[PDB]
RNA sequence: CAGUCAAGCGUUCAUAGCGACAUUGCUUUUUGAUUCUUCGAUGUCGGCUCUUCCUAUCAUACCGAAGCAGAAUUCGGUAAGCGUUGGAUUGUUCACCCACUAAUAGGGAACGUGAGCUGGGUUUAGACCGUCGUGAGACAGGUUAGUUUUACCCUACUGAUGAAUGUUACCGCAAUAGUAAUUGAACUUAGUACGAGAGGAACAGUUCAUUCGGAUAAUUGGUUUUUGCGGCUGUCUGAUCA
RNA sequence: UCUUAAGGUAGCCAAAUGCCUCGUCAUCUAAUUAGUGACGCGCAUGAAUGGAUUAACGAGAUUCCCACUGUCCCUAUCUAC
RNA sequence: UGAACAGCCUCUAGUUGAUAGAAUAAUGUAGAUAAGGGAAGUCGGCAAAAUAGAUCCGUAACUUCGGGAUAAGGAUUGGC
């Protein structure tokens, strides 16, 4: 018989299966259309997260009831150091897709991009691209033979590209290699900015801007095992319920005579790929320089780490990225930032942002001091400090 | 911005952070923090809660 | 709130379900208004209609003056005590539930209002802004 | 001329703007219609400011103003407090008001020479609208009603005062005040005077459903003609 | 539940909307009829929970017709994408009221769903009343009390590894499969179009909100074996400290 | 007036006893097939088949109110096994 | 300690027995806490919460005059 009461779907069919990912780094499945007139520039950027604060902004929408009003939003930082560009791809396309057909390599590779090829690195001759150094340091024979078949060929071209893991305070130091697709010019273009690129550092501040809308791309917070309860958000059944009550009574009917793939059941919560889009950039900051989280309402001299440093992530002595709200992975993980697929007008992406006050207070409690400085002119002297 | 005190221990309220509480006979209070909005509202006095502005201004320390 | 609002109102946490009990702000001899429904409010099952600071309730007289009890009229929710965000980011609460009560479109049928009440609903009704005496 | 004008559909123009003999007040969230009753009547001699007070759109039941002076609560923030500096002439004093009945339009109902007050005020702060305002003070009540402000129209001329009012209260007030008062209704018989219109020496702006007796006893009392 | 014909109703006018006397069908969500399967047992009410399907569409999208001036409404088409509620009484399905809402449409899946629950009802043994009976006893008459067992197997489903593709590592492609957003209010248009008046729209634009989904923890709240700090009771370590 | 052995008296009631029935009126609630108070041609109440009333008592059955709360809106977290 | 062969701790005496080790997923069993609301849940307040000792004040209808009654409802409590 029918349904007695009608209530939406728990949850959505369309992030199924509920996995764990293929990798820590999620994969971009799709680059922003090129179009031959722009100049040659990187499609996305890589960084780790490092954590939230808070920041206070005039807000800017003629007709809200809070037009030329202070508002405080959240806002999360994206530690970027500049990304170093050895190796570029070309893609060929087929009736069954695009395929790469070479590769062509920078010269010298630094030790931290060659442990991404190890698992034992600490018991290893080190022997890694160290024939092909020797199929460099010809004049040119084996090289441009590749880059004039990637120039001949090759209707995509992408830049493999890798973090300077040894920049941030994560333990980790092997870096995180990836593809990133160039936006500009021809293919011949695309291929004399990679060749001229090769061993060199690309910043932040080249692919993005402030006031830009973007995408985050990252594999979430893992959870473990999980009950259908918290992991698909259904009833809890009532309190006099015979073995247990954090589960779905019915989980089908007598026909069809198996359990459909639509019930939702335990499993794996967490550490999905998740793609989330529209985030705009507040700030682009810059770690060659102090009073990083001073605006020109504020100047107070303090850099945008927080007091006792970012809970258990550290340090942003490198380039960030202050980006509006929550973007999906938990603190010290690879995200790829990526630039929008579309042209978004809204009279929301194009609201231009000024900010006026970031919180520099600790995270590790209710932190009332923004400075050192201000925590010790509020408190006086102490019997620690003589 | 503006930066309030604590109606309780007078600490500086930056913006978006702790409380506020508006009693019944009109009066705004604001606390910081859950703390001092317990001992609020635990009714104790903040002349005799040792770690407070008032505390401090009342036996002189540091003053 | 629906028919008589002035202008639109930003989401503030639902603090008031049907069956809550407030008290009655205003000198029409009413002592508390009883909530039975809330004008504007979804559908979803099992979920109680809640409401919040400036809504427009549907509610009865349970303690109060006879020609007011044993009726549903109108009231409008002006004390919350379910603290509630504002977009300048201060969580605020007062220390009790408290609405005045109304028509359909709004003016009210007492004169004054004793205590505060908050300025997300004081915008939203005019009539409760005029006879209001401190707006919080 | 008592104006019609409604505030997107308010009969309410008490609520939402403050009239004095030099400036005019207007909240920000105004049609073009509000906005060009106050423009057309009033005229270039007087400034019409677009204003908040304290984040709300209703200003004056939040604000109590005169020629000499203009009084604003706590809540006003330092950018309300600084336009208004710079869009008001250089002769009005702006003084922020700390008392916790805040809603200064409810709680004052003044003129340019004397002023009703909600009898519950405190000390310093009608010392401060007798220094500010350079107006004398009188704690007094319309037939029990506190709020003077909302239930009483005053200017230089005449006073529309609440409509159930006693005979002997309208004596003592108008003896008190210097000026003949009347009691009456606006806006189709709407209690709230004060918040059903503004007046000034020579203009009166109403509701749309004011009806033309109630139109007829405010000229008639304010001597617009 | 749907047609065909059209005597009439509809001021006039069969068919805008209806439609008598007749007549052709469809459906298996009614109840019958039958007894084919099951009596070395297929767990027979209702509710809660949860998924999917049907369309004979209540709302939302786009349209056609009117006895469509506007507003409101009615008839019909493509349409099942998306939603279809909170309560008082009753064990109920049903019903009947209160109220919100865009709307509170109808149904199927062994009259979906008891090794998912519950056990109010029905349907054992105790007991009371009324009627019937000489009596033992009877009563889809009323009332009260009455044990709800087992999954560790196979499949299915949800997640998790993994031999073999010379070895190992990194970066990728994309066959196929899944898919998602939804609805409303206010301001303005505008007291405008229309109308004799009463009344009174719509498109574009702006600001919010409802339902749903995916994340996240800067802030607020919750949680405390951080047994982290402080306090307090009783007892024990002679007291103190601890 | 007929009939019978004699025709239900005092009381009580939609009661644990009333099919119709969710009886009718009042009250209780925003809304009550529930509760209470009345009414009585009572299918089929009724006097030791005991009738009516009744303080105190009841792990008896039922209705309403105050307090109280994760029963619920709507779930979250912690400990031991 | 306390009204107390209550509960809690200790002295004499007697045990230290009950397969163990490592991690801390879901669902359980047992024990708990929750903002705002307060029975809207459910057949039904089932379950849980709230109250609690002692002293002083105060205590209704009804009644078989014995009760109801700890009715209801308030205040206080340490140490020196
Ligand atoms: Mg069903
Ligand atoms: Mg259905
Ligand atoms: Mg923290
Ligand atoms: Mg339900």
């Amino acid at each position: 018989s029918h349904r007695k009461y009608e209530a939406p779907r728990h949850g959505h069919l369309g992030f199924l299966p509920r996995k764990r990912a293929a990798s820590i780094r999620a994969r971009v499945k799709a680059f922003p259309k090129d179009d031959r007139s722009k100049p040659v520039a990187l499609t996305s950027f890589l960084g780790y997260k490092a954590g939230m604060t808070t920041i206070v902004r005039d807000l800017d929408r003629p007709g809200s009831k809070f037009h030329k009003r202070e508002v405080v939003e959240a806002v999360t930082v994206v530690d970027t150091p500049p990304v170093v560009v050895v190796g570029v791809v070309g893609y060929v396309e087929t009736p069954r897709g695009l395929r790469s057909l070479t590769t062509v390599w920078a010269e010298h590779l630094s030790d931290e991009v060659k442990r991404r090829f190890y698992k034992n690195w600490y018991k290893s001759k080190k022997k890694a691209f160290t024939k092909y150094s020797a199929k460099y340091a010809q004049d040119g024979a084996g090289i441009e033979r590749e880059l004039a078949r990637i120039k001949k060929y090759a209707s995509v071209v992408r830049v493999l590209v890798h973090t300077q893991i040894r920049k941030t305070p994560l333990a980790q130091k092997k870096a995180h290699l990836a593809e990133i697709q160039l936006n500009g010019g021809s293919i011949s273009e695309k291929v004399d900015w990679a060749r001229e690129h090769f061993e060199k550092t690309v910043a932040v501040d080249s692919v993005f801007e402030q006031n830009e809308m973007i995408d985050a791309i990252a594999v979430t917070k893992g959870h473990g095992f999980e009950g259908v309860t918290h992991r698909w958000g259904t009833k809890k059944l009532p309190r006099k319920t015979h073995r247990g009550l954090r589960k779905v009574a019915c989980i089908g009917a007598w026909h069809p005579a198996h359990v459909m793939w639509s019930v939702a059941r335990a499993g794996q919560r967490g550490y999905h790929s998740r793609t989330s889009i529209n985030h705009k950039i507040y700030r682009v900051g810059k770690g060659d320089d102090e009073a990083n989280g001073a605006t020109s309402f504020d100047r107070t001299k303090k850099t945008i780490t927080p007091m006792g440093g970012f809970v258990h992530y550290g340090e942003i002595k490198n380039d960030f990225i202050m980006v509006k709200g929550c973007i999906p992975g938990n603190r010290k993980r690879i995200v790829t930032l990526r630039k929008s697929l579309y042209t978004n007008t809204s009279r929301k992406a194009l609201e231009e942002v000024s900010l006026k006050w970031i919180d520099t207070a600790s995270k590790f409690g209710k932190g009332r001091f923004q400075t050192p400085a201000e925590k010790h002119a509020f408190m006086g002297t102490l019997k620690k400090d003589l | 911005m503006k930066v309030e005190i604590d109606s309780f221990s007078g600490a500086k309220i930056y913006p978006g952070r702790g409380t506020l509480f508006v009693r019944g006979d009109s009066k705004i209070f604001r606390f910081q923090n859950s703390k001092s909005a317990s001992l609020f509202k635990q009714r104790k006095n903040p002349r005799r809660i040792a770690w407070t502005v008032l505390f401090r201004k009342h036996h002189k320390k540091g003053i | 709130s629906g028919n008589g609002a002035q202008g639109t109102k930003f989401r503030i946490s639902l603090g008031l379900p049907v069956g809550a009990i407030m008290n009655c702000a205003d000198n029409s001899g009413a002592r508390n208004l009883y909530i039975i429904a809330v004008k504007g409010s979804g559908s979803r099952l099992n979920r109680l209609p809640a409401a919040s600071l400036g809504d427009m309730v549907m509610a009865t007289v349970k303690k109060g003056k006879p020609e007011l009890r044993k009726k549903v009229m109108p009231a409008i929710v002006v004390r919350q005590a379910k603290s509630w965000r504002r977009r300048d980011g201060v969580f605020l609460y007062f220390e009790d539930n408290a609405g005045v009560i109304a028509n359909p479109k709004g003016e009210m049928k007492g004169s004054a209002i004793t205590g505060p009440v908050g300025k997300e609903c004081a915008d939203l009704w005019p009539r409760v802004a005029s006879n209001s005496g401190v707006v919080v | 001329m008592a104006t019609r004008t409604q505030f997107e559909n308010s009969n309410e123009i008490g609520v939402f703007s403050k009239l004095t003999n030099t400036y005019c007040l207007v909240a920000v969230g105004g049609s073009e219609n509000f906005y060009s009753a106050f423009e057309a009547e009033l005229g270039d001699a007087i400034p019409i400011v677009h204003t908040t007070i304290a984040g709300t759109r209703i200003i004056g039941r939040m604000t109590a103003g005169n020629r000499r002076g203009l009084l604003v609560p706590t809540q006003t923030t330092d950018q309300e407090l600084q336009h208004l500096r710079n869009s008001l002439p250089d002769s009005v004093k702006i003084q922020r008001v700390e008392e916790r009945l805040s809603a200064l339009g409810n709680v004052i109902c003044c003129n340019d020479y004397v002023a009703l007050v909600h009898p519950d005020i405190d000390r310093e702060t009608e010392e401060l609208i007798s220094d500010v305002l350079g107006v004398e003070v009188f704690r007094q009540t319309i037939s029990g009603n506190i709020l003077v402000g909302s239930y009483c129209s005053l200017s230089n001329q005449g006073g529309l005062v609440h409509p159930q009012t006693s005979v002997q209260d309208q004596e003592e007030l108008s003896s008190l005040l210097q000026v003949p008062l009347v009691a009456g209704t606006v806006n189709r018989g709407s209690s709230v005077v004060g918040a059903g219109m503004v007046v000034n020496d020579y203009l009166a702006v109403t509701g749309l459903d004011t009806t033309a007796p109630e139109l007829s006893v405010i000229e008639s009392i304010f001597r617009l003609q």
